[PDB]
RNA sequence: GGCGGUGUAAGUGCAGCCCGUCUUACACCGUGCGGCACAGAAACACUGAUGUCGUAUACAGGGCG
């Protein structure tokens, strides 16, 4: 019944500005506290900001005070986080969250948005090159090389191949660009009958590639 | 600013174990403490509210307790779907503060990696760089060591590794290692070897290829 | 309720007696303010009850055997 859909993430340079949105349904945001919570990659949860019902009182983490503004539009049932003067350390997945109803779940945050990624960096967007990892049960894969920023998505055979797939976390190269591999293991006999195509999408650069992986 | 000191920062437990996670508040937070469970790449999910009340739909094997400023999350018997990172949170005073997290992984029998090696593609060799890739598939425990040799010469500083999260269906890990070389260096040398040390192997295993096989 | 005002009575600075002041009781009249609990879709603010525990001028001495 309750949904929270976030948008507005992406890449900006240091000192830049973004506005995140959290569009709610199933409840009126006016009668709940709404919070923003962020998570830097590989790190823990960090509370960012909140707005109270009835008063409209707002509260901020020390690191963001003066730079971020949380707000709510009652007519659109949408909450917002205006982020100005962004820094590298603000890079994180940002979540909106509903603080629940007092008599039902105390002060626990019972519903969460899906998260939106914010990257603060001077490096330029670049789409990846995709190279096959030719079949060696057999292992095969794709190398997704030299892209910025995160993330890429990889599927196999347009989602029909999921078992045995391992898409590894990206590593940052010394060049400042990311690289990952996605592998899958299959029965060797299937190499003769099933075509294996890795589907790579790099939405931040609008690069989308399908690479057939064949025996060498 | 109220601190929430959470311990331990990680733990590995077997299916069926009772696990206890502790969060200490730097000062009184009354009972305004919540606990969350977070799976990789997902939003956190509320488990416990007001220190000790179970949120609707959460299994009875989860419970919370308060003694003064010490708060405890208990899983009475650990199930395989309980691997995650767990967080405490205080909502007594602004700014709100989360504990640092307890990553819970599932114990499992030792399993040696299955090792595969991939030469660079002809397409990449048109470009001036060569990437050689070594895959270590479905091993446990997580710790593993990869050394690269080019014509028996040990490589250093020209490789990077990345590890998956623990698999939900067999509780293993996989690891990929990528060796970066110039196109010219790759086309000159013949024998490319990945050497893997892991507790499931009594001595290191080598997988290799010869350029042009 | 607590506090204050006024009135009536009794007791009360002495070796003793008297007046006052002081205290207590009763009567009527004015009159609150906090802190902490609770609820309202509710951490603050806002609205509404009811409890509790607390609070507020440090002006008294004189007369006669």
């Amino acid at each position: 019944e309750v949904q929270l859909v976030e948008s507005g993430g992406g890449l900006v340079q240091p000192g830049g500005s973004l506005r995140l949105s959290c569009a709610a349904s199933g409840f009126y945001i006016s009668y709940s506290s709404i919070h923003w919570v962020r998570q830097a990659p590989g790190k823990g949860l960090e509370w960012v900001a909140s707005i109270s019902p009835y008063s409209g009182s707002t509260y901020y983490a020390d690191s963001v005070k003066g730079r971020f503004t949380i707000s709510a539009d009652t007519s659109k049932n949408t909450a917002y986080l205006q982020m100005n003067s962004l820094r590298a350390e603000d890079t994180a997945v940002y979540y909106c969250a509903r603080q629940g109803y007092r008599r039902r779940s105390g002060r626990g945050f019972d519903y969460w948005g899906q998260g939106t990624l914010v990257t603060v960096s001077s490096a330029s967007t670049k789409g990846p090159s995709v190279f096959p990892l030719a079949p060696s049960t057999a292992a095969l894969g794709c190398l997704v090389k030299d892209y910025f920023p995160e993330p890429v998505t990889v599927s196999w055979n347009s989602g029909a191949l999921t078992s045995g797939v391992h898409t590894f976390p990206a590593v940052l190269q010394s060049s400042g660009l990311y690289s990952l591999s996605s592998v899958v293991t299959v029965p060797s006999s299937s190499l003769g009958t099933q075509t294996y195509i890795c589907n790579v999408n790099h939405k931040p650069s609008n690069t989308k590639v399908d690479k057939k992986v064949e025996p060498k | 600013d109220i601190q929430m000191t959470q311990s331990p920062s990680s733990l590995s437990a077997s299916v069926g174990d009772r696990v206890t996670i502790t969060c200490r508040a730097s000062q009184s937070v009354s009972s305004a403490v919540a606990w969350y469970q977070q799976k990789p790449g997902k939003a956190p999910k509320l488990l416990i509210y007001s220190a000790s009340s179970l949120y609707s739909g959460v299994p009875s094997r989860f419970s919370g307790s308060r003694s003064g400023t010490d708060f405890t999350l208990t899983i009475s018997s650990l199930q395989p779907e309980d691997f995650a990172t767990y967080y405490c949170q205080q909502s007594y005073s602004f700014p709100n503060t989360f504990g640092e997290g307890t990553k819970v992984e599932i114990k499992r029998t030792v399993a040696a990696p299955s090792v595969f090696i991939f030469p660079p593609s002809d397409e990449q060799l048109k470009s001036g760089t060569a990437s050689v890739v070594c895959l270590l598939n479905n091993f446990y425990p997580r710790e593993a060591k990869v050394q690269w040799k080019v014509d028996n010469a040990l490589q250093s500083g020209n490789s990077q590794e990345s590890v998956t999260e623990q698999d939900s269906a067999d509780s293993t890990y996989s690891l990929s290692s990528t060796l970066t070389l110039s196109k010219a260096d790759y086309e000159k040398h013949k024998v490319y070897a990945c050497e893997v040390t892991h507790q499931g192997l009594s001595s290191p295993v080598t997988k290799s290829f010869n350029r042009g096989e």
